[PDB]
């Protein structure tokens, strides 16, 4: 029983890790960084959860 | 860049020569299969080999 | 000011409730937290 | 425009529990249209000037 | 790249389109131009310049 | 019919399919709308189970 | 780099090109087929004639 | 030890009462329908048996040339409309978006909360600065900026 | 024009040495986020290539 509480932990902290990073990257981004482009649609797109 | 339009004996040879034109069983215009001894029948509906 | 004043007050709580956890009062044993965990 | 069509895309690829509707989301896509409205402004303008 | 020819005396066309490849060789700064073959045109084809 | 049906000599020849563009059929008569045969309106009542 | 465009093609060699030799088979719901499969069904609907 | 179907006669092993494949039977019953409900279309293309005269629709030079199946392809609060000072984009946006401010049209600065502190109580409005009243609109109606005690200790 | 094209080239190599230094860190950081007891925790594997 300890064990799969443990893994349910183990995933939910390394979907939290890939999202904090997601989110940084976003965060710190700028108005002439690298990696800027168009990117129509994404303001229709809505699949969330 | 200016280029003259393409005569109306050109479009439809164009049509005719196309890759990718393709034409059928000879259907009846209501759209049922047209008989074999109809097509054999050398009249409004000839055969095609 | 006032939201201020409950987190002053809040951390005072938390802050005291390191009444507990004293060498003397409890005995932790000692914990393998570096492990390799073998439930796996 | 660019740069809020980016954030966006980028958030899109959050993991499965992550993919959250948030205030931040909300905004980028209000933000968005905001944009596009301010150019449509600028174009009117221009044809009038 | 392609260019255009006007042809006079034809049966069926007044104009051409043929089409032709630049190469720009960067250790002298150099140009060619050369015409990949078709099959039934009947221009003489190839190395249009040298 | 076919829109061609102007020269069709319908004091000799019968009307056949290379001469009719449509057929009467099941998505025509359905509950509860009339349906004109040889001008004859006949309003559908009902139908079996 | 300018976008790019899509080059023209020669109507000449497109008219001397070979065409299609080939065709395309009908559906299979024949008479026999309908008859085989939806014999002894009919429609029944009550209808006025006013 | 023995034996049962023995008592039976050939008269009911005749006579009996009257009692493909089901993806067989799927596929002919859409082929049944693809014909019943069949209804043909004009399919707007010049054909090739038609003639020269049709074929001047399309208006293509030798650019066009090559295209798949050859013919040439076929074909909300805006801020251009004047608006006034309570009407704006972000007006338009104080409903869907997670403020909830609704306008009351017969008093134009006066929102109303959907999420409101208590429903079982009287409703509850909030009041935009500004604005301008006329025939002094007798309504003595509930403006809220906060929820809480009437006289506060931290104000 | 001549100094616009300059700066272009200035700036694109910029940018290359930014992207790489992107892969890096986000490297570097999921290195420095592993842990004796996580997941995806594996052995070595054996290949000798000398690639400098």
């Amino acid at each position: 029983s300890d064990r799969s509480a443990q893994h349910e932990l183990e995933k939910d902290l390394s979907d939290k890790q890939a999202a904090l990073r997601i989110d940084d990257k976003c965060q710190h981004l700028r108005n002439t960084s690298e990696g800027v482009s168009y990117f129509r649609g994404v303001e229709r797109v809505d699949a969330t959860v | 860049t200016d280029l003259p339009p393409l005569s109306e004996k050109s479009k439809w040879n164009l049509l005719r020569l196309s890759p990718d034109y393709k034409r059928t069983y000879q259907t009846f215009p209501s759209g049922k299969r047209v008989s074999s001894q109809e097509r054999q029948r050398r009249d409004l509906y000839f055969e095609f080999r | 000011a006032c939201k201020t004043n409950t987190l002053l007050l809040d951390t005072k709580c938390m802050d005291t409730r390191r009444k507990l956890t004293v060498p003397a009062e409890k005995f932790v044993p000692q914990v393998d937290t570096f492990t390799r965990t073998t439930n796996r | 425009l660019k740069v809020a069509q980016t954030r966006l895309d980028e958030r899109t690829r959050r993991p499965n529990v992550e993919l959250c509707r948030d205030m931040a989301q909300l905004r980028l896509v209000n933000e968005v249209y905001e944009v596009d409205e301010t150019i449509q402004t600028l174009q009117q303008r221009l044809r009038d000037s | 790249a392609y260019f255009q020819e006007d042809v006079p005396i034809s049966m069926e066309e007044h104009y051409r389109i043929r089409h032709v490849n630049i190469y720009y060789y960067l250790e002298d700064d150099s140009m060619s131009v050369i015409e990949p073959v078709v099959e039934n045109s009947g221009i003489p084809q190839g190395k249009l310049i040298k | 019919l076919v829109e061609n049906a102007k020269n069709f000599p319908k004091c000799v020849l019968e009307i056949s399919d290379q001469e009719v563009l449509e057929w009467y059929t099941a998505k025509d008569f359905i509950v509860g709308k009339p349906l004109t045969i040889l001008g004859r309106t006949f309003f559908i009542y009902d139908c079996d189970p | 780099l300018n976008p790019s465009e899509k080059i023209p093609l020669d109507p000449y060699t497109q008219l001397r090109k070979e065409p299609v030799r080939k065709y395309v088979t009908p559906s299979d719901f024949d008479q026999l087929k309908q008859f085989l499969t939806f014999d002894k069904q009919v429609l029944r609907f009550y209808a006025i004639w006013d | 030890h023995v034996d049962l179907d023995i008592y039976q006669s050939s008269y009911m092993v005749d006579y009996k009462p009257f009692g493909v494949t089901p993806q067989e039977q799927a596929k002919l019953d859409a082929q049944l329908q693809s014909k019943e409900f069949y209804q043909p279309k004009p399919n707007p293309n010049p054909k090739l048996e038609e003639g020269y005269p049709a074929f001047r629709r399309p208006y293509m030079t030798a650019l066009d040339l090559g295209v798949p199946g050859f013919f040439p392809p076929q074909e909300r609060f805006t801020t251009t409309c004047h608006y006034a000072y309570p009407a704006s984009l972000a007006l338009y946006l104080a409903q869907q978006d997670p403020y909830w401010l609704h306008q009351r049209a017969d008093f134009p600065c006066l929102m109303e909360p959907e999420r409101q502190p208590a429903p079982e109580v009287g409703k509850g409005y909030l009041l935009l600065p500004g604005c301008l009243c006329d025939h002094h609109q007798r309504v003595k109606v509930p403006i809220l900026n906060r929820w809480g005690p009437l006289m506060p200790f931290y104000q | 024009t001549e100094q616009i094209r300059l700066n272009r080239s200035a700036k694109y190599n910029l940018e290359k040495d930014l992207r790489d230094k992107f892969t890096a860190i986000t490297i570097d950081d999921v290195c420095f986020s592993l842990n004796n007891n996580s997941p995806n925790i594996n052995f070595s594997e054996k290949v000798v290539r000398i690639e400098p």
